[PDB]
């Protein structure tokens, strides 16, 4: 069974997003299935969730705003989500949840706020063992995905959480402890992707 | 001639809300102050009607209804409700005149090792039309694959037990539940105050 | 609302040993309590379903008790790997409700960090800013004072830190700080330090290099 959730990103304050929910493995219009988000940070929140045969009940907190739905032909469900606030910046969830086996999707993280996508600026963190990095500053719309060496570079990497700067743009750095040795005979580099912005960067470390 | 609210209140054993009963009052005279003051019913809530005005009037059939249900879906026993009991089990039609009683019933329905006779439907792919009753036993199907009566994966039981205990929350209590539905045919009408 | 009430809010124990996570329910919730996993970046897990019963391809050290209002979440024996954050959830009454979570954490013999600092790079000083970067990496326990000398001048307020989650393995954590200053600030000084001090060091370490040597 699979769960595939869509639809979310970026949107200012007092505006709609409308989720997606693709299943395969159960017929969605047969089935329990509530949707439950997380804030960055804080624990679970149940949303809605609609019955079997159709009736459909949500939490106090997205009363008159939130709507779920289905469609049989497709296999979907769908959580329409109109006067947005941002309180509501999570990640959704849809779940054959309550009653039936259960299944729990990957999630699809929705930003509300009226700032505005920024793309990162990338900068080197230039290096027994030794230690070299990438400074990953100044985005906004969040996640931005770090790798190292196309993928090759696992071992020995921590990339830190995000932290929020005054200015209302994120920075993270990403470090990779190597041996020393190889320093002049290994070339390192940093592919960091921030989808918000379609930006991919590629930076070598020296 | 006294019709046979006794039959139907005090009676012995109720039935679960997916197989309600039904009692068709026929040919008999009805005191409904009398149920009134029992002071033992903890909902009894009439629509489009009063327990007094009824002794007045006249009807040619009475039914009465009878189930089992936990103390926290008694409010589903009403017109425009919606939840497990309301779509799946028993369904009152929006425009609905008749009574609603219902009493506490932990001390008659509920056992030390679980009462788990009395059962509910959880799966249903349509709400019940107001006044049906689905004794469906059938497995219900929840993909593609067709289920050949064996529960299992996508295959479900369609009833589900409740665990009435003795110390289970009110809401968690059993609640036995008499609804009296008042009927004007083009015909005869046989009870009366 | 039915509110449930977890086991407050980090709880450690060391690999093998138990760990029994509460969850207090404000009425009768029957055995219709459920247990999630959720290990860092992940989706929400179901390990308990009903409040006993282990759902499919979950290890036996999972175990779940409980029957009205209380009840209890016990890991047999602590695995590097369950590091997570627990919660219980009511799903049989509606506001379907979770508890606050609770975070389990490894205990683990003490490991000093490795110290490194970062000057900043030409790309960044053209756009007028400085980041000195600090990294402790792989270190127990998670508490480690990071203190920023500027000329031996204790700096305050320029700074920002991130410590990563326990690592499934070795169960240690990293941290990352990061101090901000102005090309014209930067320019004004000459030797930035990353002053540490941590449980797993007898004394102070510090890492420093002189601007532009």
């Amino acid at each position: 069974v699979q769960l595939v959730e869509s639809g979310g990103g970026l949107i200012q304050p007092g505006g709609s997003l409308r989720l997606s929910c693709v299943v395969s493995g159960f017929t969605v219009s047969s089935n329990y299935m509530s949707w439950i988000r997380q804030a960055p940070g804080k624990g679970l929140e149940w949303v809605s969730v609609i019955y079997s045969g159709g009736s459909t009940f949500y939490a106090d907190s997205v009363k008159g705003r939130f709507t779920i739905s289905r469609d049989s032909s497709q296999n979907t469900l769908y959580l329409q989500m109109n006067s947005l606030r941002a309180e509501d910046t999570a990640v959704y969830y849809c779940a054959r949840h309550p009653y039936g086996d259960h299944a729990w999707g990957q999630g699809t993280l929705v930003t509300v706020s009226s700032a505005s996508t920024k793309g990162p600026s990338v900068f080197p963190l230039a290096p027994g063992t030794a230690a070299l990095g990438c400074l990953v500053k100044d985005y906004f719309p969040e996640p931005v995905t770090v790798s190292w060496n196309s993928g090759a570079l696992t071992s020995g990497v921590h990339t830190f959480p995000a932290v929020l700067q005054s200015s209302g743009l994120y920075s993270l750095s990403s470090v990779v402890t190597v041996p020393s040795s190889s320093l002049g005979t290994q070339t390192y580099i940093c592919n960091v992707n921030h989808k918000p912005s379609n930006t991919k960067v590629d930076k070598k470390v020296e | 001639n006294l019709c046979p609210f006794g039959e139907v209140f005090n009676a012995t054993r109720f039935a679960s809300v997916y197989a309600w009963n039904r009692k068709r009052i026929s040919n008999c005279v009805a005191d409904y102050s009398v149920l009134y003051n029992s002071a033992s019913f903890s909902t009894f809530k009439c629509y489009g009607v009063s327990p007094t005005k009824l002794n007045d009037l006249c009807f040619t059939n009475v039914y009465a209804d009878s189930f089992v249900i936990r103390g926290d879906e008694v409010r589903q026993i009403a017109p425009g409700q919606t939840g497990k009991i309301a779509d799946y089990n028993y369904k009152l039609p929006d425009d609905f005149t008749g009574c609603v009683i219902a009493w506490n019933s932990n001390n008659l329905d509920s056992k030390v090792g679980g009462n788990y006779n009395y059962l509910y439907r959880l799966f249903r792919k349509s709400n019940l039309k107001p006044f049906e009753r689905d004794i469906s036993t059938e497995i219900y199907q929840a993909g593609s694959t067709p289920c050949n009566g064996v529960e299992g994966f996508n295959c479900y039981f369609p009833l589900q037990s409740y665990g009435f205990q003795p110390t289970n929350g009110v809401g968690y209590q059993p609640y036995r539940v008499v609804v009296l539905s008042f009927e004007l045919l083009h015909a005869p009408a046989t009870v009366c105050g | 609302d039915i509110q449930m009430t977890q086991s407050p809010s980090p709880l450690s124990a060391s690999v093998g040993d138990r760990v029994t996570i509460t969850c207090q329910a404000s009425q009768d919730i029957r055995n219709f309590l459920n247990w999630y996993q959720q290990k860092p970046g992940k989706a929400p897990k179901l390990l308990i379903h009903d409040a006993s019963k282990l759902e499919a391809g979950v290890p036996s050290r999972f175990s779940g008790s409980g029957s009205g209002t209380d009840f209890t979440f016990t890991i047999s024996s602590l695995q590097p790997e369950d590091i997570a954050t627990y919660y219980c959830q009511q799903y049989d009454n509606l506001p379907l409700t979770f508890g606050g979570g609770t975070k389990v954490e490894i205990k683990r013999t003490v490991a000093a960090p490795s110290v490194f600092i970062f000057p900043p790079s030409d790309e960044q000083l053209k756009s007028g800013t400085a980041s000195v970067v600090c990294l402790l990496n792989n270190f127990y326990p998670r508490e480690a004072k990071v203190q920023w000398k500027v000329d031996n001048a204790l700096q305050s307020g320029n700074s920002q830190e991130s410590v990563t989650e326990q690592d499934s393995k070795d169960s240690t954590y990293s941290l990352s700080s990061t101090l901000t200053l102005s090309k014209a600030d930067y320019e004004k000084h000459k030797v930035y330090a990353c002053e540490v001090t941590h449980q797993g060091l007898s004394s102070p370490v510090t890492k420093s290099f002189n601007r532009g040597e």
